[PDB]
DNA sequence: TACTAAA
């Protein structure tokens, strides 16, 4: 049922509004949580998200983030390399991710070397933050032990430019 | 009765060497009617008959290419007629040497002519000029047999010379008519563009009066590198680093300055967060220790490009000045031939004998004496190009005999040679990594275990740094201060002479004997002015000239047309295409560029108005 | 008057 599917998403970690979830549903027929998750993953989060990020995250009033949360990535820029030379090897790679939920946008920093997330990651890709995440100075700290990329099929807007 | 065979070499040194090798020490040598070209006579057996051998040497290109007199008047005909309606003949280079008359007088009665010029291109052109000069002088062939012989060799060795004497070939007309076509294209482009440029720009601007604006397939590409560097310097946006550094005290008076593993962060907020996670802390813990042994590789044999580079960077000498000094040294008989490409010492080179000459100099007395006692390391295997052996010292010298200019070049040559034979510098690298909270830091140092070529070239030395303190994993030291360093990215400096030579050699713009001239040409025509550190600064005239070239036709400055047009001309050398079509076609394509240049010259004139 | 490139 619709309530059963909503509950299933609730423990799955996705937080989406009622308009969003009736948007993701193909029809009031037999639709599984798997296809609901896939359809939501395809859709842009800025129109299906809820108010679940605790707000004021850009300030220092929040200590840590808990629970498995799904977030979208807007911009990725290498803070260890200059704008002109985006592939310089003089510094280890270290990425700053602008991470939205559709309502409030936070900023995360790569604390340990990852492999899944790279500069050639399409904007709109989604990640899951299962575990405990540290909010140091209004900045999320991302580790390979609490970040899982779930892919993404959203209309690309960068086009390498 | 005794027939005579005349042989010709491309330089007096090669002439004397080959005569000594063939004659088994029976030289009869005397100067000719030049003072710079000699004649060596001896006797031998040729074509199964006892005959006399007479051998001499030309001094490079006997002849060069030039238009007729009328089309040199610069006013009778516009440069457009130079491409197709302008005949070209051959005049004499260095007319004071009277080389054509020398070859005329030497050869009266030589039944057979044997040739000993270099096997590369630009040697077949010289051999065919020598043939065209000497043929109407000799005593013909009594029978129907042949007389003109070409000898091919790869190195100046007994076995190679004997094999070249055993097997004899013929000159390559198809190879000669490739450098011939290249000379014709160079003339008819660089004399039809420069005339238009200096009759258009000098005819409008008074500040450029009595000045020359020159174009060429090498000069303009050479200027292109400097102009590109100037463009990159002018268009540059500095940014703001944020590097964090730390100090650790071990016992006393030893404060190690650490370096950040994430060497830089381009965000004030992230840098501040990383500081906040570190500054409120007072213990650092060791985690890693490395004592790997490394080595610095000894330099290869000296090449002409490397000699020019080092003379510009360290000795503070211009390329042409360094080349003239090297030529004076070689003529005086101190170093060997200063225009090479090889970097591999030949097998027969008497390294022990040559290194024994510098066994008494006060500068190398300790190093040379030692290196001759425990054995000499074999030279590095570099590259061979069939040219002359690399620049090595040949006779002993002291600051009294030489001046203040040749001695310094000799000092580097005799020091680079010893470093090529000595050992390597083995330095032990020690790295210690601490952990001040979540972040990481490392400190590195170098200690010399056994200096090798360092003692003969002190400028290329492992710097003296204090040894790192002993510490194994599990030791904790007090922490001092941690702070940001608001560094800023700096724009690149101007192009130096050393860097330009590497750029010139990579694209093959100039040869070994032409690199100094091209760099001097753009510096003597006010295109580029030299500065401190031997840096090249494009001038107002240079900036407007190259920039206008890009707007009109980029195929005049790009450092790829010179290499590409040479590849097209290699078709004649390999016999695939005939001489006329390739030269005719490549002249037509350059004729359309000139007509597109003349009708669009107003594009370049707009830029000059701001400048002059 | 020059010019170009090269042994
Ligand atoms: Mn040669």
């Amino acid at each position: 049922m619709a309530q059963v599917a909503g509950a299933a998403l609730s423990q799955a970690g996705w937080y989406l509004s009622d308009e969003g979830i009736e948007a993701c549903t193909s029809s009031p027929d037999k639709v599984n949580v798997n296809d609901i998750i896939l359809i939501a993953l395809n859709t842009d989060l800025r129109t299906i998200g809820k108010k679940f990020l605790p707000s004021d995250i850009n300030s220092g009033k929040v200590e840590k983030l808990e629970g498995p949360c799904v977030l979208q990535i807007q911009k990725i820029r290498n803070v260890a390399a200059p704008k002109d030379n985006e592939e310089s090897q003089a510094a280890p790679r270290m990425l700053r991710l602008q991470m939205t939920d559709g309502h409030i946008s936070c900023t995360a920093v790569e604390f340990s070397y990852m492999s899944k997330i790279s500069l050639n990651t399409p904007p709109g890709t989604k990640v899951k933050l299962s575990g405990i995440v540290d909010i140091k100075n209004g900045f999320l700290l991302l580790n390979d032990s609490n970040t899982t990329v779930l892919g993404g099929e959203v209309e690309h807007l960068i086009e390498k430019w | 009765v005794m027939k005579t065979v005349l042989m010709v070499a491309e330089k007096p040194s090669l002439a004397q060497s080959i005569a000594k090798i063939l004659s088994r020490g029976s030289l009869s040598s005397h100067k000719g009617l030049n003072g710079a070209c000699s004649v060596h006579e001896y006797t031998g057996t040729f074509a199964g008959q006892p005959v006399r051998f007479k051998m001499t040497s030309v001094c490079g290109h006997v002849m060069t290419l030039d238009f007729l007199g009328k089309y040199n008047k610069w006013d009778k005909v516009d440069p457009a007629e130079l491409f197709s309606q302008a005949p070209t003949e051959k005049k004499e280079a260095n007319p004071k040497l009277n080389m054509v008359k020398f070859l005329q007088v030497e050869g009266r009665g030589c039944d057979y002519i044997v040739l000993w010029l270099d096997c590369d291109k630009e040697g077949e052109n010289i051999c065919f000029e020598v043939l065209d000069a000497v043929l109407p002088v000799m005593n013909k062939a009594h029978g129907g047999e042949k007389t003109v012989f070409r000898a091919r060799f790869s190195s100046i060795t007994d076995t190679d010379i004997c094999n070249a004497m055993a097997c004899l070939g013929e000159p390559d007309h198809n190879e000669a008519l490739s450098v011939d076509a290249r000379q014709e294209l160079d003339l008819r482009i660089g004399c039809a563009f420069t005339r238009f440029q200096t009759k258009y720009f000098q005819g409008k601007y008074g500040d450029l009066d009595s000045s020359l604006i020159s174009f060429g397939p090498c000069q303009t590409p050479t200027l292109g590198f400097c102009v590109e560097r100037h463009d990159k310097i002018q268009s540059f946006k500095p940014e703001t680093y944020w590097v964090l550094q730390a100090k650790v005290n071990t016992d006393k008076d030893r404060s190690l300055l650490l370096d950040w593993d994430r060497v830089r962060v381009f965000d004030r907020e992230i840098a501040q967060m990383f500081l906040n996670m570190t500054k409120l802390e007072k213990e650092a813990q060791v985690e890693a220790t490395s004592r790997k042994e490394k080595a610095k590789q000894r330099p290869l044999a000296l090449n002409t490009v490397e000699m020019l580079r080092v003379a510009s960077s360290s000795l503070g000498m211009g390329p042409q000045h360094a080349m003239q000094t090297a030529e004076r040294l070689y003529t005086q008989g101190y170093i060997s031939y200063p225009r090479t490409e090889t970097t591999h010492y030949p097998e027969n080179f008497d390294l022990k004998g040559s290194l024994r000459q510098q066994a008494n100099h006060p500068y190398w007395a300790d190093t040379v004496k030692r290196l001759l006692a425990e054995g000499i390391n074999r030279p590095r295997k570099g590259h061979d190009a069939g040219d002359h052996p690399p620049i090595t010292p040949m006779k002993s010298a002291t600051e009294a005999e030489l001046g203040g200019d040749a001695w310094r070049l000799y000092e580097y040559i005799t020091r680079h040679f010893i470093a090529t034979v000595s050992h390597d510098c083995k330095y032990l690298q020690s790295t210690i990594s601490f952990r001040i909270g979540p972040e990481l830091f490392t400190c590195s140092g170098k200690t010399v275990l056994s200096p090798g070529f360092t003692e003969v070239m002190p400028w290329q030395s492992v710097p003296l740094e204090e040894s790192l303190p002993t510490c194994q994993r599990g030791d904790a030291f007090p922490v001092g201060e941690v702070k940001m360093l608001e560094k800023q990215t700096n724009p690149p400096d101007y192009l130096t002479e050393a860097e330009l030579i590497t750029l010139m050699e990579k694209h093959g713009i100039g040869t070994d004997a032409s690199i100094p001239v091209h760099i001097n040409n753009i510096c003597q025509r006010n295109y580029v002015t030299v500065e401190s550190g031997r840096r090249l600064k494009p001038t107002n005239l240079g900036i407007v000239l190259v920039h206008g070239y890009y707007k009109i036709d980029a195929e005049l400055v790009l450092p790829t047309i010179r290499s590409a047009v040479e590849k097209q001309l290699n078709l004649i050398a390999q016999g695939k295409a005939d001489y006329r079509q390739v030269l005719g076609h490549t002249l037509d394509v350059f004729k359309r560029k000139f007509h597109y240049f003349v009708d669009s010259i107003a594009g370049m004139d707009e830029l000059m108005e701001v400048s002059f």
